[PDB]
Parts: C-alpha cells; structure tokens; sequence
C-alpha cells in the first residue's frame, strides 16, 4: 500500500527464532534498511546484541524510504508471532507485517492444522528512537569457529560469576580456554583441534582477556543452539565478538554479540 | 587420586545425587577399602555414607603415609552441580578423574570428553575435618529385606513429594503397614491420612514384632530409595521407640551403601 | 451412609474426571444421589465462585454402589472436599484391580477411597487407603447451592479447545481483560485491547445449534445480531483441564453478561459458567 515497510512470510518461524535468540532486554531497536531487518538489543552500555535477517528470507519484502527504524516491546512482539504454537507439525505458521509514518505496527498471522485456519491480528505501537550505540570493527587478532554441539554441552556448569577467554601459541596445536571464578570453584573448558569440521582456528599471537559474565550470559544460553565465531579485538579495545551461525530451512542467518568489559 | 570411567561415572553421579538430598555438605573420605561418601543432616539427626570399592575405579590411591588429614569437605551444591550437570551429557564415551592433591588447594575434579576438556577446581577452605568410623551394628532386633522396587510401590500411593511423616510399622499380624498422621481437626484444621500396606512374603526377609512403629522423615528415605536402580536390595534395620534410629543399608558388589535416619 | 466399587478402565475414566475437576476447582462439592447421580459443584464463600456443574452417571461404570442417609426429607446427599484428595487418591489406581469408596464415622468423618492393586510377586495382598477430609453441608444450603439453568441468547460450537488455549496463555501475558465475540456464521473472536498493543483472534468456520418452540414450522424470531462481552483469566481456568478435546464443545454467549460452556465428551457431560465484569 503506502507504508514505511511491508513484509509477508510463509514461515514465521524464521523471524520468530533468530528474533527469540537475542531477547533479554524488554525492548529493541529494529532499524530496517532496504536490505532486510536488523533488530538490536542494547544492555547496559557494554553489550550490544545485534540480529540481521536479510530480505531474501522474507518471501516478500518492500520498503519505501531507506529510513525505516523504531523501538518495540520485543517481549510482547515475540509473544505475538508465537500467539499459538509451542508445537507445530507439517502444518505451518505465516507472518505478514505493515508499518508506516510513526503510529502503528500491526502483524498478520494464520495457522492451518487438520480442520480449520486461524487469522490473528496484532498491532504493537512505537516509542522513542533511544540512544544509538555503535561498537567496533577495527582489527581482529585471533579468530575461532567452534561447534554447535560441544560448546552448548560445555556451558552445562552454571557459574553466574566471571569469564576469561584464552588462545594459545604453538607451531601446529593451539588451545582455547574458558574459566569461571566463583565461591570456591575455578573451572576450565578448552578445545583442541581434533575433529574440526567447520571448527577452524586462527590463533596467530598469544592472547588472554577478561569478561564480566553478567552480560554475555543471555548470549550463550539464548543464542548458541548453533555454532559461532569467537573473535577478540585489540584495536580500539580488547573485546568479544561472538556471532552465531543460525539458520532455518537453509538460509543466510546470523546474529551478533559484541561484548567488551574488564572486571567489576 | 580416584579415576571413574565409563558407565560407573553415572552410578556415582546418581550415588552423589542421593546424598545431595540428605545434606548441604559432603565428606569425601578416601581410605584403602574405597572412597567413602559421608554426610550428615543439617541438625545431626541423620547421617549418610556411600562407600565404593577400589575395583569400580580405573585407579585409586589413599596410601597409608602420613597422619595428614586426607579428608576433603565441600558444599554439597558446589559438588553435586558439578556431578549432576556433567555426565548425563554422554557423547560417545567419556572418563572422569577426581584428583585430590596432597599440598595446597583441596579438590580437583576434571572430565575428558574427546576434544574439549572440563576441569573444576574445588577450593575447600575453612580448614576443618569431621571424623570417626561409625559402623553401628545390628543394634536393632527388626530386620526387613526387600527388592528396592517393592519399597517404591509402597511410597507411590501417598507421594505428594511432600510427606515428612511416614510411619513404617510391622503391625497387624505379619503385614507391614505404612500409615502417617496428624490429629488437629477443627473448623478449618486439617490432615489427610494415607496408608500403604504390604504382603507378608512380598519381602525377602521380615523379622516379626507385632505392633511397633517408627516415624522417619520420608524425604531422607526417598533419597536412598531413588537409588532403586539395577533392582538393588534394600535393607531396613530398626530398633524400637524413638532415639534409636533406623538403618537403611544397601549391599552390592563394590558399592556399599549405608543410611542412618533418626526415628522420631 | 454410602458405598461404591469401581472395576474397569471406567476406573481411569473416573480418574481423569477427578483431575478434570482438581484442575479447574480447588474445593468442589460432590453429591452422591440415588443410584445414578454423581456431580461436582464449585462454590464455598468466594461469591458465585464461577459455577461448574458436572454430572456423570454412576449407572454404567460400577458393579455395585449403594445409597441412603438418615437424610432429612429426601434421599439425595451432598458432601464437600478439597479437590486434590480425590485426584491424588485416584491417580494411584489407574493401575489395575479395584477401588472401594465410602464415608467414615468418627476419626473426623471422611471420604474413604479404598484402593486395591495387583501383587505379581507370588500371592501377596497390597492395599492403599486414602482418606479425603470432607464436610457434609447443611440441610438448607442444598436448595441455594444449585447450578443448573436453561438459557438461550446465542449458541455456537467451539474450535480446537487446545488451539484456542495455545492463544489465551499468550493473551494473559498482555492483558487480564478478555472480550468474547460469537456469530450466526460460525465466527468467533478472541479479543484483547490495551493501549500499548491490541491483540485479536478470528476463529472462523464453525457451527451453530438450532432450538424450537410449540408451533408448526421451524421456530419464532427476534431482532438480534452479533454478540460481544468481556471477561478474565477465568476462561483460562476451564480451558487448562480440557486435554481430551470434548466430543461436543459449546459456547453460548448470553446477552453480554454470561458465558456458558456445554462440554460433553463420551459419557461425562460438564458445564462451566463465566460471569462478565472485571
């Protein structure tokens, strides 16, 4: 029609999950370019969480002016695109969404499953543009892909305390180290190269950094059901850029946790 | 040093879990006849030890040298959550080694999982050790031997998952009763009574003493009961009246299990 | 005095009614009546307490089950309990043999579900006995705590009561007020509207029941149209217990102040009543 943005899907679950996989703060900024939608979660000034879905995944995507941007209840939005479904089947879930000038953001969803089809009509509103927060793309030092499986398994010990990453120096065989520091309990996870399928290591100089684990927490938990890249900067700071390779029915999906503190 | 490998890994995990519902701290005693897993009540009302014969371990060492306190003390929840939240993530086949060290920082438990090894260091500060051998004999005239399975049957009926009072009773005439009670009963005062009662020969061994009851906390009991795997034989040895506790023993090949719960 | 036996998977069919009760009412009231009446009633203080009425005839699922109290002026007898104790007591008998149920004496008169079980390990006897704690309600209270009422504004068959439900759990996140709309064209609308977000749902393609009067044609007419009216998370209560999608499912909106539900699935008919404001 005449609108900031319009997007139909045939399978809501592609936006649903990747969206779901950055949902910790109450709201989010979803700047929509003519290329897709990137929605971003900004914690307490040390943690960005990005989430870029490209338009080629939306079965129909259209955008009038290069600015489409806004805030919305991330919680109450995600609640809507799963209005009815913790349990699907061969039956599917569809999303269509229509935004403009600065008043209303509605969503259109139907579900079909063995007898009747069900349209549900949502309209979630838009607050402020808030304080834009932009991190780092300066230089990388060591880069490291790991596996979907093994590294979620490792997160098994719930420590709630502190984080340190490590990346070793040798002619052939490096090492990559996790470590927590809580009430009587230092605990260390480290993965050697054997069986790296897409699990590639670029340890090039020796390096060990520190993270408050209170911020990165939602990241691993909520997002790493899939495999990531660990990249520690040393150009404008020393900081963690986990960006996880997620995907539904075979597509270029990605979200992105930059994180950067020392201690506290 | 004490190395548990393969399927045995789960059996101590479940073994430790059982203790983990009897107290909040764990008395890891090594001793040439095995690692002992002792623990007492919050109140010193009821104790619990799990011994494990060196043969179940790949490796075991507690050699005589020294009157150095080789006894490690530890918050049950800081140990259990290491020991419950690990192995159940069984990949193809892993190995565990609790490596106690002589000199400095008390406890080291670490896990091999192909590539990517995890290593928890348990600082057991507050330099202190409780101790004594407590093999309180057949002090009770009443013995009951039962396939652990059958004893579950008895707890299934009245099993809110909250019943502190449970009254094991050898009364009637060779029918074991399991009532429970509270008498307060006015305008809104309340109490619902459940009685499970059991065949004579539904038990391997029932020494009969018509009409003696014993009320023990069914929380603690359930703990040793839950270790009702492999069709273990349960053994209920109790003396009359209150003070004199019940002994819930469990015999096996390398496992020796032992539970003291004080009769109210 | 009152006594019953159950023997079949009627047993389980009785068991899943009692959890079908515990799960939408905390302190039901049960009436043993003459040889075929077993209902569960909900209202102790709590004002109306909504109103759930659930008749299930004992006629079919019982071998022997008898009835008679030194009851004043009638032979139907009422008695009330904490819904758990029936259910807890019940879900340990879905396994096999039998179960006796009857009233006790002193030791605080109570419902006594005697429950037998098989002892495969050679020839043993194994029995449980659960004592629900109950109150026989007064003479008078009988009249004034009745549920049945025949009411005809707008009636309609319901969608999947579990797809419908998959929705409410989400709506209750967003608002506490719910608006119900039904139609003459199988249409149904679940409606929340808050100031920050408005969420509505459209349950198309249903049915509608037809009733008649004393005449010679189809029936009389009125001058009515569509049907709205608001509510709470009380809808979410009755919905959470319907885990076996009822063989007949109904929702008769009454003229903007009632909401009726008429569930009957296989032998057990169940009726549930939500009021309209706040």
């Amino acid at each position: 029609d005449q609108y900031s943005l319009v997007a139909s899907l045939d399978n809501v679950r592609n936006l649903s999950t990747i969206l779901k996989a950055i949902h910790f703060r109450e709201h989010a900024t979803c700047f929509a370019t003519k290329n897709g939608i990137k929605v971003t979660v900004e914690n307490a000034k040390c943690v960005q969480a990005n989430a870029f879905i490209q338009a080629g995944i939306f079965q129909e995507f259209k955008v009038q002016e290069e600015s489409v941007t806004f805030r919305i209840n991330l919680t109450v939005l995600l609640d809507c695109l799963s209005i009815f479904g913790s349990s699907p089947m061969p039956g599917t879930l569809t999303a269509l969404r229509m935004c403009y000038q600065g008043y209303g953001y509605p969503l259109m969803l139907f579900l079909e499953e063995g007898g009747v089809v069900t349209v549900c009509k949502i309209n979630t509103q838009e607050p402020e543009e808030t304080l834009d927060f932009d991190f780092c793309s300066t230089n990388v030092i060591n880069k490291i892909i790991l596996q979907s499986e093994g590294l979620r398994e490792a997160f098994s010990e719930l420590d709630m305390t502190s984080e340190v990453l490590q990346i070793t120096m040798s002619p052939d065989k490096p090492y990559f180290r996790l470590s927590t520091f809580g009430n009587a309990g230092s605990s260390h996870l480290d993965y050697p190269k054997d069986s790296d399928l897409m699990e590639a290591f670029h340890c090039n100089q020796t390096q060990v950094n520190r993270y408050k684990i209170s911020l990165l927490k939602p990241s691993t938990k909520a997002l790493v059901l899939s495999c990531k890249v660990s990249i520690r900067t040393d150009n404008r700071g020393f900081l963690s850029l986990q960006y996880m390779i997620r995907n539904e029915d075979g597509q270029i999906c990605f979200v992105e946790y930059y994180c950067c503190p020392d201690e506290e | 040093k004490c190395l548990v490998t393969g399927g045995n890994v789960k059996v101590l995990g479940k073994a430790v879990h059982s203790l983990s519902r009897i107290g909040d701290e764990l008395y890891l005693e090594p001793l040439e006849d095995g690692l002992s897993l002792r623990t007492v009540n919050s109140s010193r009302s009821a104790y619990a030890c799990f011994l494990f014969a060196p043969l179940f371990f790949q490796q075991y060492q507690a050699a005589t040298p020294g009157q150095d306190l080789l006894r490690c003390k530890i918050l049950m929840k800081s140990f259990l959550s290491v020991f419950r939240s690990l192995a159940m993530l069984e990949k193809t086949v892993e190995k565990c080694c609790i490596s106690l060290n002589g000199r400095s920082s008390r406890l080291v438990v670490q896990l091999h999982c192909k590539f990517g090894v995890r290593k928890t260091h348990n600082l057991s500060f507050q330099d202190c050790e409780s101790l004594q051998a407590v093999f309180d004999p057949a002090s009770c005239p009443h013995m009951l031997r039962a396939p652990a399975r059958v004893l579950g049957e008895a707890v299934l009926p009245f099993s809110p998952a909250l019943a502190e009072v449970t009254l094991g009773i050898g009364r009637g005439r060779r029918v074991i009763l399991r009532s429970y009670h509270e008498e307060e009963a006015d305008s809104t005062a309340k109490a619902m009574v459940t009685e499970m009662c059991l065949g004579e020969e539904d038990f391997q061994q029932l020494q009969a003493q018509e009409g003696v009851a014993i009320t023990f906390c069914l929380k603690e009991f359930r703990g040793l009961l839950s270790f009702a795997e492999s069709a273990n034989l349960n053994l209920s040895i109790h003396f009359d009246a209150p003070g004199r506790p019940a002994i819930f023993t469990i015999k096996d090949s390398l496992l020796d299990g032992h539970f003291v719960l004080a009769t109210l | 005095f009152r006594a019953k036996i159950v023997d079949g998977a009627c047993l389980n069919h009785f068991t899943r009614i009692s959890n079908m009760i515990a799960k939408l009412a905390k302190t039901c009231t049960l009436r043993i009546s003459p040889d075929k009446l077993n209902f569960i009633l909900c209202d102790k203080l709590a004002n109306g307490g909504v109103s759930m009425w659930c008749e299930l005839e004992q006629e079919n699922f019982f071998n022997e089950f008898q009835m008679e109290g030194v009851s004043a002026e009638n032979n139907e007898i009422y008695l009330e309990l904490t819904s758990e104790n029936l259910s807890r007591a019940l879900k340990t008998a879905q396994n096999a043999r039998a179960l006796k149920i009857k009233l006790t004496n002193k030791h605080f008169p109570c419902l006594t579900v005697s429950v037998e079980l098989l002892s495969m390990s050679s020839s043993s006897r194994i029995v449980t006995h659960d004592i629900p704690i109950k109150v026989i309600p007064r003479k008078l209270w009988k009249d004034l705590q009745e549920p049945v009422v025949p009411d005809p504004d707008v009636s309609i068959y319901l969608p999947v009561l579990k797809t419908m439900k998959s929705v409410v759990e989400k709506m209750k996140n967003i608002s506490n007020h719910l608006v119900i709309e039904a139609n003459l064209d199988g249409e149904l609308n679940l409606k929340i509207e808050t100031e920050l977000v408005c969420v509505t749902t459209h349950f198309k393609d249903l049915g509608n029941p037809p009733l008649a009067s004393e005449s010679t044609h189809e029936d009389r007419n009125v001058e009515h149209m569509a049907e709205v009216h608001i509510d709470i998370r009380k809808l979410l209560q009755f919905l959470a217990g319907q885990q076996v999608n009822p063989t007949k499912a109904l929702c008769n909106i009454v003229n903007n102040k009632m909401v009726h539900f008429d569930l009957l699935h296989e032998d057990v008919s169940l009726q549930y009543f939500i009021p309209a404001l706040s």
